[PDB]
């Protein structure tokens, strides 16, 4: 079986937010429900990562490191995909029972975080990203940052990452374009991958502030609280090497 | 330290 077909079969099942639409909306209420949904997505993302060919061959500490750095890029990228697929409009499709429509983005302080996520779906739509390109790109987001002193299994990681870079190349060629159009596409898709670092830095700035300010009463489930508690000191100590395809 | 994540990675799926 092809490598991208193995990435396809491990795609997580649909998760519902459990949002009661018969109760009026509020930013605090939506942010709370989405944090709960986010924790459930990250639990499913662990099960997803363990099934990615090569991932379980890395040292256990490296597996933890990669899921802890990439959490937000995985969630924003998968969200961008659902939004791009479910609507050719400015909607954020977090869950089938919780879509951030035009009315919900008028809610106080909603747009601030939403604009970063809208950029992801806007870019996938502008570039007309395929299902196969998307799967290769999502795996590459899991492998997009390492500690400043590298991983325990750095050599094996470099081999795995290069393998999925080639898989993105193979997915691109399938679009039946010429050699010049394929080089432009590879450039464009790897440029979008690079820009996810900036998207995530903006999402994390807001998210870290919200997590630390206990007076806001914004709840995070155990899975997200544990990732954030791990990540805040790592960013504070400059302990992160963001991998880029372009300078 | 990261109890829940280590558990999910170490448990059998
Ligand atoms: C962790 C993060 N918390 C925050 O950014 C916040 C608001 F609590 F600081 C949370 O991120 C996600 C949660 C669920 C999924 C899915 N599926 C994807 C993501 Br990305 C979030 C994002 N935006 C919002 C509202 C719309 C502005 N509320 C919660």
């Amino acid at each position: 079986p092809t490598l991208v077909s193995l990435l396809e079969v491990i795609e997580p099942e649909v998760l519902y937010a459990g949002y009661d639409s018969s109760v009026p909306d509020s930013t605090w209420r939506i942010m709370t429900t989405l944090n709960m949904l986010g924790g459930r997505q990250m639990i499913a993302a662990v099960k997803w990562a363990k099934a990615i060919p090569g991932f379980r061959n890395l040292h256990l500490d490296d597996q933890m490191t990669l899921l802890q750095y990439s959490w937000m890029s995985l969630m924003a990228f998968a969200l961008g995909w659902r939004s791009y697929r479910q609507s050719s409009a400015n909607l954020l499709c977090f869950a089938p029972d919780l879509i951030i429509n035009e009315q919900r983005m008028t809610l106080p302080d909603m747009y601030d975080q939403c604009k970063h996520m809208l950029y992801v779906s806007s870019e996938l739509h502008r570039l007309q990203v395929s299902y196969e390109e998307y799967l290769c790109m999502k795996t590459l987001l899991l492998l997009s940052s390492v500690p400043k002193d590298g991983l325990k299994s750095q050599a094996l990681f470099d081999e795995i990452r290069m393998t999925y870079i080639k898989e993105l190349g193979k997915a691109i060629v399938k679009r039946e374009g010429n050699s010049s159009q394929n080089s432009q596409r590879f450039y464009q898709l790897t440029k979008l991958l690079d820009s996810m670092h900036e998207v995530v830095e903006n999402l994390l700035n807001y998210c870290f502030q919200t997590f630390l300010d206990k007076t806001m009463s914004i709840e995070f489930p155990e899975m997200l609280a544990e990732i954030i508690t791990n990540q805040i000191p790592k960013y504070s100590n400059g302990n992160i090497k963001k991998l880029l395809f372009h300078q | 330290e990261n109890a829940l994540l280590r558990y999910l990675l170490d448990k059998d799926d």
